[PDB]
RNA sequence: CAGGUGGUCAGGUAGAGCAUACCAAGGCGUACGAGAUAACUAUGGUUAAGGAACUCGGCAAAAUGCCCCCGUAACUUCGGG
RNA sequence: AAAUUCCUUGUCGGGUAAGUUCCGACCUGCACGAAUGGCGUAACGACUUCUCAACUGUCUCAACCAUAGACUCGGCGAAA
RNA sequence: CUCGAUGUCGGCUCGUCGCAUCCUGGGGCUGGAGCAGGUCCCAAGGGUUGGGCUGUUCGCCCAUUAAAGCGGCACGCGAGCUGGGUUUAGAACGUCGUGAGACAGUUCGGUCUCUAUCCGCCGCGCGCGUCAGAAACUUGAGGAAACCUGUCCCUAGUACGAGAGGACCGGGACGGACGAACCUCUGGUGCACCAGUUGUCCCGCCAGGGGCACCGCUGGAUAGCCACGUUCGGUCAGGAUAACCGCUGAAAGCAUCUAAGCGGGAAACCUUCUCCAAGAUCAGGUUUCUCACCCACUUGGUGGGAUAAGGCCCCCCGCAGAACACGGGUUCAAUAGGUCAGACCUGGAAGCUCAGUAAUGGGUGUAGGGAACUGGUGCUAACCGGCCGAAAACUU
């Protein structure tokens, strides 16, 4: 099927606000005494020195 | 063990003799005929097992007039009297349905 | 079990040698046939020069199934090849006496005839 | 083990048990691997029942790992040091340890290590 | 005037009953229950009355719901569902802290036993309502397993509510009515119900004595 | 760019074979991926009892299949079939 | 009664439990016919048509399994 | 009305509606003895079969059934399928035309396109509302689904009838079709299960195994999912009624179901049974829990910040599943994996040893290998943590 007529603004706004980035969240962690930012799930990788914090 | 082990440890029946696939059994089952009760007799083939306690059934076969006839029993029923051991049998396999294609005497499952 | 375009072998001396459903009855739309049950059918072969020819129209009672039939006590039956009767409409054979065994259904359909001239009733 | 739920690794299920193989080598072999989640989570149950085999270190054993491993320079240390190694540990010999996802196709990364 | 008690289904086995047949069951641990509410008419407008069930940690129950079982003096239990009784004498035999056990049913009683059926997740119309689809074979082009046609025509130009199309089956509150309770097992806290009960094996099942009879 | 393009060389084990299966010499993994038991569609596999009851129609699928030895009909233009 | 027959599912015999199709005939050939050949014919046909044996998911009546998509995430990113 | 396109017969799948009713249900009249009928009245709740012939609708026929209803919806339905018929190009037969050709004559062959924007419909979420913030259990305004029926026995060979024949009303048993749940049994499937085996290559070789050949083929096969399987359902009783049957009774001293009034009365109607449901914006009810700060301005039912009860994300997973949701678990832990022991499938492992010229066979041994189902075990991962989240008053 084809598109009978072009969208509004108002329709084309809607749908298009909803692709969206879910972001994730952060703990602390402390290496060598600094202090860096990684979500929770690399938490036990950021204390065996696993994550490159660039 | 499995969770409905302590339900059917009452309704279990020993004495039950110890037969396999490939032996030759005669089976003893009670038969209402109106209100008679007589005890007719099944002698055939024990071709399969399928284990589980209360729910094991087994499945013999004869040849009454040229044609192959199976009943499958359910071990630990009350409607068959007591199971008797006539011959062992020699086989590999454990379900025995090649039985099913042969005829007269090429069925002869070896002795010991 | 048995529905229509299945083919039988015939259990008894009437000649006939095989059959072909065509109803079962027993009410609409009926779909199979075990064990004790009557069937119209079609005489496809016969011996030459008996009492039933090719081409009849007859009635018959299914006596042994090559599908399992679970029977009230636990128990299983299972022959190795489909038989029928064929049978008059007062519930008796048409012939005199029954080739093969045949199944202890027979015995609450009130089949009685056939029954009493069976060699074995498992 | 518990069979895969779901698509096999790599497409077809021959290709998995080659996946399999050939991670089971590369940790025995070195101790410690970089991989993709999904490929650790399989790795782990495969990989403590070859060092159960190893942990009984009879010839029957040997012949059963050698079923699944083509590479002899790795059945031995797995019957010479792997094996005797994990004698006092009733299960549970390796570790997965999450890692950042890899650029180019966010494939969530994990390493598996032995134990010690 | 209908009795009722919340339990666990714990799988089917077989058992043979007095004339030698089968008898396919489903054992249920109705399990020790307690009342820990009472609806009246002139405070809640209708007349039950709540079960409390299931073996739970007391830190696993929240501040909420550990207050609702604290102004009836009962322990913590993980279920809670209610009996609706009707308003005619309506709930004297009930009382909070009252044991409810399983022999309160009699052997050969007839019960009504409801609970969650299995998930059969997003299922099509060949499994969900029973179509019968287009042929396999003779040239159908890609239509083994498809509706087909859902409505008319230019008149009604829209496809009627109720229409019986793909989506997820499963997951429903069934009721099956009318089965008979074999035997009653007060040494072990089980019904043994013969035929099929709703759920999975472990699942919350509320037992009820029948009405149709 | 799943299409087209003439000629030469052409190993092993099984095989009648330049078929087919598995390999050598020598090449290649060919250029979006990671996941995930949804419906549905494609591409393959299996199916109790019945066996063309399907359908415009046995379409599709299933079956038959190799070597050696017996044996082989109507009809025929004496080759055949 | 045909690759020709409108009336027409002509009528008669055979085949199936039931045969508008099929085979054999009648002649009442709407409107066959002798090199725009008439009537036959062994062989041969990815031809048209009818029946039978064997066989099976074509079907009664569907069920399961794997794969490539569909679905999720990252990248690129069109069209009627 | 559509020619800058509104795609035709039948079948398939899925329907929905009317009653001018085929069956079942209720009645009047009868040239109704009974049994079966004829005709008319009311009634749409469900039911209404499988084949042979034809492209067929129509129609005949076979075998059944309680019956095999007649019609509307673009003669319902081709962005759902089919393409046999019809309406392209090829070819032939008969007839017409000197001919090119033609024939609502016949015959054989003859591409069925489209990634769904909007409304509709089946599902499932995010957001805010419901005058605080949350958690658990609920009432049901209003809707959805379901509604079919046979044979046999007893009452009774009684009522009726010269005979042949043969009941209504009640009571019981066993089925067919349909539907929903379910996996104990039967049966099917089985791509990390066990075993047999062919060809070939590799592991140095023998022995033992492995890669590929449709899972190479063959024999089995627990879990899961299922039907061919198991079990259950359509019930009982009330309310208001249709046709029809009345009671009392005038106008009209009689009579009349009616004008006042009161009853009987069917599968239709509304309750009762199962299910969804307070987005039912009138946004409901019963309970318990938190029940507390801090800062700034223009002192506002104002903005920010930090919390409580509680929840979410992350993590370990599920028989919950497209994403999301839902459900279990997070060291005070048996959630998953391992490990240990049973259950179950397979069918007697390798190694050694004995018998045999060998192929192979016996012993050690209900062996060994193995997944889903049950139970113990604190060994691996469930972590040393982030993001949300609580109240102007006033009138009687
Ligand atoms: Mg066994
Ligand atoms: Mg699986
Ligand atoms: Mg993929
Ligand atoms: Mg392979
Ligand atoms: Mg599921
Ligand atoms: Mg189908
Ligand atoms: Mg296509
Ligand atoms: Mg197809
Ligand atoms: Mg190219
Ligand atoms: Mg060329
Ligand atoms: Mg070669
Ligand atoms: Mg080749
Ligand atoms: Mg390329
Ligand atoms: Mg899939
Ligand atoms: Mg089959
Ligand atoms: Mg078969
Ligand atoms: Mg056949
Ligand atoms: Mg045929
Ligand atoms: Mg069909
Ligand atoms: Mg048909
Ligand atoms: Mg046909
Ligand atoms: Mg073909
Ligand atoms: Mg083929
Ligand atoms: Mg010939
Ligand atoms: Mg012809
Ligand atoms: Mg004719
Ligand atoms: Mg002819
Ligand atoms: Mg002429
Ligand atoms: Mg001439
Ligand atoms: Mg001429
Ligand atoms: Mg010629
Ligand atoms: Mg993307
Ligand atoms: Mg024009
Ligand atoms: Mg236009
Ligand atoms: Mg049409
Ligand atoms: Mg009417
Ligand atoms: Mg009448
Ligand atoms: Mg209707
Ligand atoms: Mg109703
Ligand atoms: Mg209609
Ligand atoms: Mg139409
Ligand atoms: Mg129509
Ligand atoms: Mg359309
Ligand atoms: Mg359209
Ligand atoms: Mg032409
Ligand atoms: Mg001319
Ligand atoms: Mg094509
Ligand atoms: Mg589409
Ligand atoms: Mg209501
Ligand atoms: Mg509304
Ligand atoms: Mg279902
Ligand atoms: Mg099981
Ligand atoms: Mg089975
Ligand atoms: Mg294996
Ligand atoms: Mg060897
Ligand atoms: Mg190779
Ligand atoms: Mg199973
Ligand atoms: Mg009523
Ligand atoms: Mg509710
Ligand atoms: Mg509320
Ligand atoms: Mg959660
Ligand atoms: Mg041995
Ligand atoms: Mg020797
Ligand atoms: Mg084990």
């Amino acid at each position: 099927a084809v598109p009978k007529r072009r969208k509004s603004r108002s329709n084309t706004r809607s749908r298009r606000s909803q692709w969206k980035a879910a972001k994730t969240e952060l703990v602390g962690v402390t290496v060598a005494g600094h202090a860096h930012k990684v979500p929770r799930r690399l938490l036990k990788a950021a204390r065996l020195g696993l994550i490159d914090f660039d | 063990m499995n969770r409905l082990d302590f339900v059917d440890k009452p309704s279990l029946r020993d004495d039950i003799p110890a037969f396999n696939p490939g032996d030759t059994i005669n089976v003893h089952v009670k038969v209402i005929e109106g209100a008679k009760e007589r005890l007719q007799v099944f002698k055939g083939v024990v071709i399969r097992r399928q284990g589980g306690g209360i729910r094991e059934t087994f499945t013999v076969r004869k040849e009454s007039y040229g044609v192959g006839v199976e009943r499958t029993f359910p071990v630990h029923s009350p409607n068959i009297d007591h199971i008797e051991v006539v011959t062992r049998g020699d086989v590999r396999r454990a379900k025995l349905y090649y039985l099913r294609e042969l005829r007269g005497k090429k069925a002869k499952i070896k002795e010991k | 079990v048995i529905q229509q375009e299945s083919r039988l072998k015939v259990a008894d001396n009437t000649g006939a040698k095989e059959i072909l459903c065509i109803r079962v009855l027993g009410g609409s739309s009926r779909r199979y046939a075990g064990i004790g049950d009557v069937i119209v059918a079609t005489v496809k072969d016969a011996i030459p020069g008996g009492n039933v020819k090719r081409g009849d129209v007859v009635k018959a009672v299914v006596v042994r199934t090559v599908k399992e039939r679970r029977r009230p006590d636990g128990s299983y039956i299972k022959f190795d090849e489909n038989a029928a009767v064929i049978i008059k409409p007062d519930n008796d054979p048409r012939g005199t006496r029954i080739f093969g065994p045949v199944g202890r259904e027979l015995r609450e359909k009130r089949f009685m005839k056939i029954i009493s001239l069976a060699p074995e009733v498992l | 083990p518990k069979p895969t739920k779901g698509p096999r690794l790599g497409g077809s299920s021959s290709h998995q048990k080659a996946i399999l193989a050939n991670l089971a080598t590369s940790l025995f072999e070195h101790g410690r691997i970089t991989t993709t989640e999904p490929k650790a989570r399989a790795l782990r149950p495969y990989a403590e029942k070859l060092i159960t085999h190893a942990k009984k270190g009879a010839l029957h054993n040997r012949r059963e790992v050698l079923k699944k491993l083509r590479d002899k320079d790795v059945v031995h240390t797995l019957f010479a040091e792997i094996g005797p190694f994990f004698a006092d540990r009733d299960g549970g010999y390796t570790r997965i340890i999450k890692i950042e996802a890899r650029k180019g196709d966010n494939a969530p990364m994990a390493v598996i290590e032995l134990v010690r | 005037a209908r009795k009722g008690i919340l339990g666990t289904k714990l799988g089917m086995t077989q058992v043979f009953d007095e004339s030698n047949r089968v008898v396919p069951v489903t054992v249920v641990k109705a399990g020790p229950n307690v009342v820990t509410r009472i609806r009246t008419p002139e405070r809640d407008g209708y007349s039950a009355v709540q079960l409390a069930y299931g073996e739970i940690s007391p830190r696993k129950v929240n501040k909420p719901l550990t207050g609702q079982y604290t102004a009836a003096g009962v322990n913590p239990r993980r279920y809670l569902a209610e009996l609706r009784l009707d308003d005619s004498d309506a709930a004297t035999e009930y009382q909070v802290g009252q044991e409810l056990t399983a022999e309160i049913f009699a052997d050969g009683s007839y019960v009504d036993v409801t609970g969650t059926s299995k998930g059969k997740g997003f299922a099509g119309t060949m499994k969900r309502h029973g179509f019968r689809g287009q042929g396999a074979s003779h040239g159908a082009q890609a239509v083994h397993r498809r509706p087909g046609s859902i409505g008319g025509c230019a008149t009604p130009a829209r496809v009627f509510k109720g229409t019986r199309m793909a989506g997820r089956m499963g997951n429903d509150r069934v009721t099956v009515l009318n089965l008979l309770v074999h035997k009653v097992d007060a040494e072990n806290g089980v019904l043994l119900i013969k035929g099929a009960v709703p759920g999975r094996t472990g699942g919350l099942v509320m037992v009820r004595s029948a009405i149709k009879r």
